[PDB]
DNA sequence: TTTTATAGGCCCTT
DNA sequence: AAGGGCCTATAAAA
DNA sequence: GAGGTATGGCACTGGCCGTCGTTTT
DNA sequence: AAAACGACGGCCAGTGCCATAC
């Protein structure tokens, strides 16, 4: 059961390999092997040593239909048919009319035919158009909703809105929320961001899994017309007031009102002038109840109207049944949490206030000082404050012996004197100016750093102060190699009303003993040497350079104090002006709280619903590590699950969440989602994803063999131990360290070109000057992707016959008459070239499901314009069609095999399920199956039955109580210095491979069969 | 160096009594010194109010104690004693609820090498019954706590640093020192001395001592948190003067830094030259005003003049006083008097009415920051 | 009397029934106090304080040492007074009328026949205050009056405390101040004239350095020493809060302490409904008013397994108001507000409890 | 306010 | 090491 | 012909409307 | 005593830069 690849790559085992079908497949060629082994002898990649890899022997689940396409179309079609056919009753729906009035009822309540409002426990419909309002102001409990189905309209109001309570609870329970599920046939939910709407109905927060699924018109938006984030600005400027412009009238932005202009059009919709919702209170709310139900009910019309014209669209131009499936089960995902969550966020911010508070305090005492120097008008003679602003302002206008001790009456009387002679100068303060003045004694600057005194949110001294405002690298007086820093206005920081040019030069020269147009008036140079324009902005004393950016020459530097500067910091190239450890302390606090800085809105805003021990199943509650006293509850993820032009999942949060570090603040984020008792997560994360389709797709367009071309070979067969690894093989083709070649490598894959690898070069050995580093960069891309030849691509035979230059192809030839663009010789250059091809046909379809790339990227609507978008949207699409693979394989090995688990998360790579703890290890084997049958597939789909032994299963899944990158994480962080298992009682976790999970579950995924 | 101008400010502005020579850095560490000036004994009744503040006040479950002073009653070295004998007695305030607290500040007595001399401390303890299964967990608590209670009033946080350290009985525990400019000094240490001083208090029925952690009874452990209050105001008198430079030490301005809510002085008070009696009895009903709001006042007015505004703003700033004010000519008319702050040393005109709620509001948002 | 069984009850006083009695709390001996007793002392000492130093502009803080280093233990705070007259001369720039005032605990010998010997503790206020001879018999009798009214300024018998006046041996006039506990008058607090004797001996010699300044001439001062017993103080205003039986018409008891002096100002319960909800309106209520400086008894924690009756006799824990906080305050935001001299029951807004509770604090100080 | 039920806790049963 | 005896305290309640 | 797709925050700047002080018959 | 005008300041959108994820 040992198969070879005649490339001598480690195959699928033969045992496994004819039940993928892969008997009677076709026949690799010779010709083909023959130019393949060619091109990995050029690129000496050839004759390398193989290690074998133990061949894995399984009886497989039944393959349903001739091939693995049939069968994924079988099992995508099984799953997606019901709520198929929900959406077409909610398609072919002829609709009353709304009625004239709305209920304000507490609950749900039916309208009939003749607006007659009946109350209604939940509406007794498959399919519903829904749309959720919530008061912002009161929190996160839904206020109201409204439904329409085929022949009837729903309203929903809260409890919360129609009786005036004093007190409602702060903590959301799902009593609190909205009743959509149907107690046990299966129901399809339509709403435009349906993740928001998902979020307030009751029954999608239990542990059970739910027959209900979700549509988004958003999502499907971005299937059939969406652009990119710059083709998003592209089309806000036009419309407001690149060559081709044909693709504005077929695409808008993701908002309800333009996605209703382009597929329904007519009158537009007109959205709620004054925000009640959003701005105003639950008074504003009730005052207002019929116009705010009126514009949730036009909502859900539009959504309905929408939702008619895209289905058929979408399903037109997203053939495969996977991809819907797929989208489906991507709209339910689930985040089980417990009250740990809760501590996490309050320590979180207490650390993050600490963090702050420190360094607020340096700042602002620095600014005490700094106004001494307006005593003395040394300011002017300061190398970094004499920049800044210094007015002050007026206010407005038009011995005896001991007497001895006192009377009681003495001492009254004196008393009450003082305080009606004190009375006095409050009757004056009354007739000064109405509108005070804000620090008229003080500098303007520190004026400006200082809150205002009528803010309700007050502090003392210039609290406003913070490490990316400009004035703070000069409170610092940073130097940058013995330069005093400076404030560009076209070119960000550098480093050098009258300068003190002289304050400046005997800087330097301390620093010095501590150890280029020539003008000597007013502009001078350097002679010393770096990037940035030098004479632009004019200086007494003016050897003026700005700071290096990763980013090149033609990108400013906004903060000194960036992540990036910290290394320079410990150089010493980059000090601070007190000394000592200031400005390293201040860099590491900036490193530390970046990220909650950036996220704490969000986290501490997500949406807890808690479940009480009624709704917690009997399995959870008759189990050890259930603590009566705590709570479970949940968070459901708000996923737009097509928000990209490629398909891909959207979440502003938990798709951006950051994993563990020691110095971020929140970054045990992920690890805080943590399984209820009774229930662990078994994840995996994707082996090089991008990588491999890359790869897969480069083999397939050069051979029938996996690995012909040199990219492939190194993507499915590197070695860190040796060379022929990607990494390592291009550092020694290049010069420079393996680090280096990897960066340069992921860089360059997502479509990159030359300035990219010379700014990159330039950064890591300014040693190697400008051109000379350029070169290098060239070489780097001919060994990559090799050179563009244009083979008349631009008549051009008729050209030629002049005659000039020879050869059958074009060499980048330029002709300046004024009257299939390949690559050549290269590794990467035939998945290049297949990557072009598929972005440059006339309707640009993913290779394995068959999805098209949108409207506005149509190469008819923007011929020659988006290149690397359409290139990078190939490979990330075909990502996503990955994912919903391994999404709908897992969804019918569950329901096949009765593993009682349900779909967690998903993020790109990474998918998480939530398992039973007694099914965890079958459900790691389906895991391992479910990968299999995807890279197989994506093979099949390609045109190639065999696929490596080496990508054929995953590396290792991961079997934990909470979301980490790997089960040996502890999660030390500021906000969790303890550690995970010494703060909440969670255990790591384990990584099994293959060979663990057969051996564990005798290759089977039967509850009877499984050992005990 | 700078410890000595540092002592000398203490010395003439009466935050330490005494001789030069009987403030030796042994004699401070010690607590063999004469005995603290008004303003040190103000600084440190703000640092014991805030303790008191941040450990008593707003903690359900913390109860003040009062424990004698000597040990037969046929002297005191800890707190520790009298919070576990009154122990048994004070678990009736929250109905045996297990985790619960006994807060006490007082003087301690320390022998060391006539040849051997008594030296006197008064220091902060907190004991804190919990239940064993949690003991660490609220150890770790308590130590975070009290070592940000520590940075919250200082210039340069990162001189309070924080130890783990370990019983010759395996108990755990936590150090806290402040990086006095020869070294790091203890000021306070948190100790899970578990029940075995608790078992020995109460010999014979174990069942009298349970109490309850959520529906179980346990024999509670003893956390014990004991800090250096004399330690404590002197080490941020030390964190008051910046010893670090460049600028800095261009400007050379002798100040003591000291936070709003420990400063022992928060205004300072003071007439300008007009007519006295009208001035005078503003000057005093101001006074009146702000003491009745529990602002203290630095009466200067009642002096006459004979320093000038700079030489008075350098006594007031080695004073640590936050704010100056002056009455002059001015105010009579108009009202608006001069308010100078000791952090920015800028002038401002405030109208009087406005004084009493600035002064609280800065206060009060001074612990916010 | 049954008032040290209620204490005793109550944790005003600390120990078993044998330990506490009328000789053992009189010679300072007894056990110690309970929170509730050690609160009503630091609200009597602040009292103090604020009647004294800040009342003043030439009255200062000191720091006396307990064991005065030398081979004893303190019996006064006069010593450490005068040990830092001279230091703190210079605060004042010598203008010769000031004071230093102190609050500690001092030491007594205490013994009885049934022998040996033991030590009593009594935690004393004192106040030096040096002054021109000239006037200072003037100012004894002003502290004499200041003293006399601050004592009864929290009284709800202040007849019960009196003034006497006494002379020394060489003819130094002094004034003592009683309180009338049941069985009889007991001394409180001691004013003296003491001259400048003890002044004097401390410093044999370079006696120009005690020289203050009086009308551009330099006198060597007057001290009078005030030295009063906010032990004996805090255990007479508990005798006087026991004014006989409860208010309103079982003849239970309260102690009427004065709102200023009363340790725990407001006591918070739940009545019958949804633990959680209020649970958590009682810790925003509970956390509102410990933020506002209104000391509050957590009973929420406790739920409310004893009868109203019981959780009223409060009463004896001298509490000035009771909040009962029931499912109709989430529906309204009323709670029920019982006082505890009236004992009158009301009804009132959440919102307006803290203002309200602030607003009775204040007059009953400016009372 | 029990009383019977509910988890504690401690002495005895393969 | 288990589960099954003993009293036994708790908290909302028929 | 471009390192790609998303998310989001903070600091800074400029345009517009309300208020207040100042100036005219 | 009514009418024109300039200055100061707050609110919101746009822009640049930085920080996360895959
Ligand atoms: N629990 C995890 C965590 C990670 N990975 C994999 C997915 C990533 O693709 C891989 C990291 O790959 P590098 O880019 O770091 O490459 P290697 O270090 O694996 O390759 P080389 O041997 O060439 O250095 O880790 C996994 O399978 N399971």
């Amino acid at each position: 059961q040992l198969r070879h690849n005649p490339l001598d790559i480690q195959m699928l085992s033969r045992g496994l390999h004819e039940q993928i079908f892969g008997q009677g497949g076709e026949m690799p060629g010779e010709a083909a092997v023959r130019r393949s082994v060619e091109h990995l002898q050029k690129h000496g990649l050839w004759g390398q040593p193989a290690v074998p890899l133990p061949d894995v022997e399984l009886r497989l689940p039944p393959l349903y239909g001739d091939n693995l396409d049939q069968h994924f179309r079988l099992l995508a079609q099984k799953q997606s048919l019901p709520y198929l056919e929900a959406a077409n009753l909610l398609l072919q729906a002829q609709l009353p009319p709304k009625p004239p009035a709305w209920a304000w009822a507490e609950g749900w309540t039916r309208y009939g035919p003749e607006g007659e409002a009946v109350p209604v426990a939940i509406p007794e419909e498959r399919a519903l158009v829904f749309a959720v309002a919530v008061c912002l102001a009161e929190g996160t409990c839904p206020t109201l909703a409204v439904a329409i189905s085929p022949s009837a309209w729903y309203s929903w109001c809260s409890q919360r809105l129609v009786e005036e309570r004093y007190s409602w609870t702060s903590q959301l329970s799902p009593a609190d929320l909205i009743p959509l599920e149907v107690p046990t046939q299966e129901q399809l939910v339509v709403g435009h961001n349906v993740s928001f709407d998902r979020a307030h109905i009751r029954e999608q927060y239990l542990i059970q899994g739910s027959r209900m699924r979700f549509l988004d018109t958003m999502s499907m938006h971005m299937a059939i017309s969406g652009l990119s984030s710059f083709q998003r600005s592209l089309w806000i400027a036009a419309k407001q007031g690149i060559s081709s412009w044909d693709w504005l009238d077929i695409s808008s932005v993701n908002s309800l009102a333009e996605v209703h202009r382009l597929y329904v059009g007519g009158p537009p919709l007109e959205k709620e002038p004054r925000e009640l919702f959003v701005k105003g209170t639950m008074k504003d709310i009730r005052e207002n109840f019929q116009d705010l139900m009126q514009y949730c009910a036009q909502d859900v019309w539009a959504t309905h109207e929408v939702f008619q014209q895209q289905l058929p669209l979408f399903l037109e131009r997203c053939p495969h049944p996977v991809t819907l499936a797929g989208m489906l089960e991507m709209g339910v995902s689930y985040l089980p949490v417990n009250q740990n969550w809760e501590r996490y966020l309050a320590e979180a911010q207490g650390t993050y206030e600490e963090l702050q508070r420190e360094m607020k305090k340096s700042l602002m005492d620095l600014a005490n000082d700094a106004c001494q120097l307006l005593s003395g008008e040394r300011y002017k003679e300061d190398p970094w404050l004499w920049d800044l602003e210094w007015d002050l302002q007026e206010f407005k206008q038009k011995d005896q012996e001991d007497l001895g001790p006192c009377s009681e009456e003495e001492e009254f009387q004196q008393d009450v004197m003082a305080r009606a002679c004190l009375q006095k100068l409050k009757g004056t303060t009354e007739l000064l100016p109405k509108r005070p003045q804000h620090l008229p004694g003080h500098p303007g600057w520190y004026r400006k750093l200082c809150p205002r005194l009528d803010d309700p949110a007050w502090t003392p001294g210039p609290s406003l102060l913070s490490l990316q405002m400009r004035v703070t690298p000069k409170l610092m007086a940073l130097t940058w190699d013995g330069f005093p820093l400076h404030y560009s206005e076209r070119h960000g920081w550098g480093y050098l009303v009258v300068c003190p040019y002289r304050a400046i030069e005997s800087l330097y020269r301390k620093h010095c003993l501590e150890q280029a147009r020539g003008g000597p008036k007013d502009t001078q140079p350097s002679y010393h040497h770096g990037n940035g324009p030098y004479n632009d902005v004019d200086i007494p004393g003016c050897w003026f350079f700005k700071l290096p950016h990763k980013d090149g020459n033609s990108c400013n530097v906004g903060s000194p104090f960036a992540k990036d500067f910290l290394p320079k910091m410990e150089d010493g190239t980059l000090q601070a002006g007190p000394g000592g450890a200031s400005g390293p302390r201040a860099l590491e606090i900036n490193k530390m709280i970046s990220f909650w800085r950036n996220a704490h809105k969000r986290i501490s805003s997500q949406m807890v619903v808690w479940l009480p021990r009624s709704a917690l199943p009997r399995a959870v509650i008759r189990h050890p590590d259930y603590d009566e006293e705590g709570l479970y509850g949940a968070i459901l993820p708000q996923v737009v699950t097509a928000g990209t032009i490629t398909r891909a999942a959207v979440e502003p949060t938990w798709l951006t969440a950051s994993n563990a570090r020691p110095d971020r603040v929140g970054s045990e984020l992920k690890a805080m989602v943590q399984a209820p008792p009774g229930y662990t997560l078994v994840g995996a994360d994707v082996d090089s994803q991008e990588l491999w389709i890359a790869a897969v797709l480069g083999d397939a367009h050069f051979a029938g063999m996996h690995g012909c071309t040199a990219f492939g070979w190194m993507t499915l067969q590197g070695r860190k131990s040796r060379g022929t690894d990607l990494h390592s093989k291009t550092a020694t083709t290049v010069g420079i360290s393996r680090e280096h070649a990897k960066i340069f490598n992921y860089g360059r894959i997502y479509g990159a070109g030359q300035p990219f690898a010379e700014r990159l070069l330039m950064q890591f050995n300014h040693r190697l000057t400008q051109q000379e580093a350029a070169e290098k960069a060239q070489q780097m891309y001919a060994a990559t992707k090799g050179l563009r030849w244009y083979r008349l691509s631009d008549w051009l035979v008729r050209e030629l016959n002049l005659p000039v230059d020879r050869t059958e192809g074009g060499w980048i030839s330029l002709q300046d008459l004024r009257k299939e663009r390949a690559w050549k010789g290269g590794t990467e250059s035939e998945m290049f070239n297949k990557l072009e091809s598929i972005a440059t046909s006339d309707i640009p379809r993913t290779p394995v499901l068959g999805c098209c790339i949108s409207r506005a990227l149509e190469p008819s609507a923007v011929q020659e314009e988006f290149m690397t978008s359409r290139v990078n949207w190939v490979v990330q699409s075909s990502a996503v069609d990955y994912l919903h693979l391994m999404l709908v394989a897992m969804k019918w090995l569950f329901e096949e095999f009765a593993i009682d688990g349900r779909f967690c998360i998903s993020i790109h790579d990474e998918v998480r399920y939530l398992v039973r703890e007694e099914d965890r290890y079958r459900a790691a084997l389906a895991l391992q199956i479910t990968n299999l049958l995807t890279r197989c597939m994506f093979a099949y789909k390609l045109g190639l039955n065999d696929l490596p032994q080496s990508v054929a299963f995953f590396s290792a899944v991961d079997i934990d109580r909470c979301l980490r990158k790997e089960v040996t994480m502890d999660c030390k962080t500021p906000s969790n210095p303890t550690g995970m298992e010494r703060r909440y009682g969670i255990p790591q976790g384990e990584a099994l491979d293959i060979y663990q999970i057969i051996e564990l579950t005798k290759g089977s995924l039967e509850k009877r069969s499984q050992p005990g | 160096e700078g410890s000595e101008a540092l002592l000398e400010i203490c010395q003439r502005r009466h935050f330490l009594s005494g001789s030069k020579q009987q403030l030796s850095r042994d004699s401070l560490l010690s607590g063999c010194h004469p005995g603290f000036g008004p303003l040190g004994v103000e600084l440190r009744k703000n640092l014991a109010a805030e303790w008191w503040t941040s450990v008593v006040v707003f903690r359900e479950q913390v109860f003040p104690v009062d424990a004698l002073h000597h040990k037969p009653g046929p002297l005191r070295e800890n707190l520790l004693h009298g919070a576990l004998e009154h122990y048994v007695n004070c678990l009736d305030l929250v109905n045996k609820r297990l985790p619960y607290g006994l807060a006490q500040i007082g003087v301690c007595f320390h022998p060391v090498f006539g040849v051997k001399s008594i030296g006197e401390k008064t220091e902060a303890s907190l004991v804190w019954f919990t239940p064993p299964r949690t003991s660490n967990q609220w150890l770790d608590f308590w130590l975070r706590h009290r070592l940000q209670w520590w940075r919250k009033f200082a210039m340069s946080p990162s001189n309070f640093s924080s130890s783990d350290c370990q019983d010759e009985e395996g108990r755990k525990g936590n150090k806290l020192y402040y990086n006095f400019p020869w070294g790091k000094e203890l000021i306070e240490t948190l100790w899970n001395l578990g029940d075995h001083e608790l078992l020995h208090m109460y010999p014979g029925n174990v069942s009298k001592l349970h109490g309850r952690d959520g529906r179980k009874n346990v024999v509670p452990c003893v956390l014990s948190v004991n800090g250096d209050l004399d330690r404590g105001m002197l080490a941020y008198l030390y964190d008051s003067f910046q010893l670090t430079f460049t600028r800095k030490k261009n400007l050379h301005r002798k100040v003591l830094k000291l936070h709003p809510c420990l400063a022992p002085i928060k205004v300072a008070l003071d007439v300008g030259r007009g007519p006295t009696l009208e001035l005078r009895q503003v000057c005093q009903g101001l006074f009146n005003e702000l003491l009745e709001n529990g602002i203290s006042v630095w009466p200067g007015y009642l002096e006459t003049m004979q320093s000038s505004l700079e030489q008075l703003y350098s006594k007031y700033d080695e004073m640590s006083i936050l704010f100056t004010v002056l009455v002059t000519e001015t105010t009579l008319e108009n009202g608006l008097i001069h308010l100078r702050s000791r952090d920015t040393t800028m002038k401002e005109m405030m109208h009087i009415s406005k004084l009493k709620d600035f002064l609280i509001k800065y206060i009060s948002s001074a612990k916010n920051v």
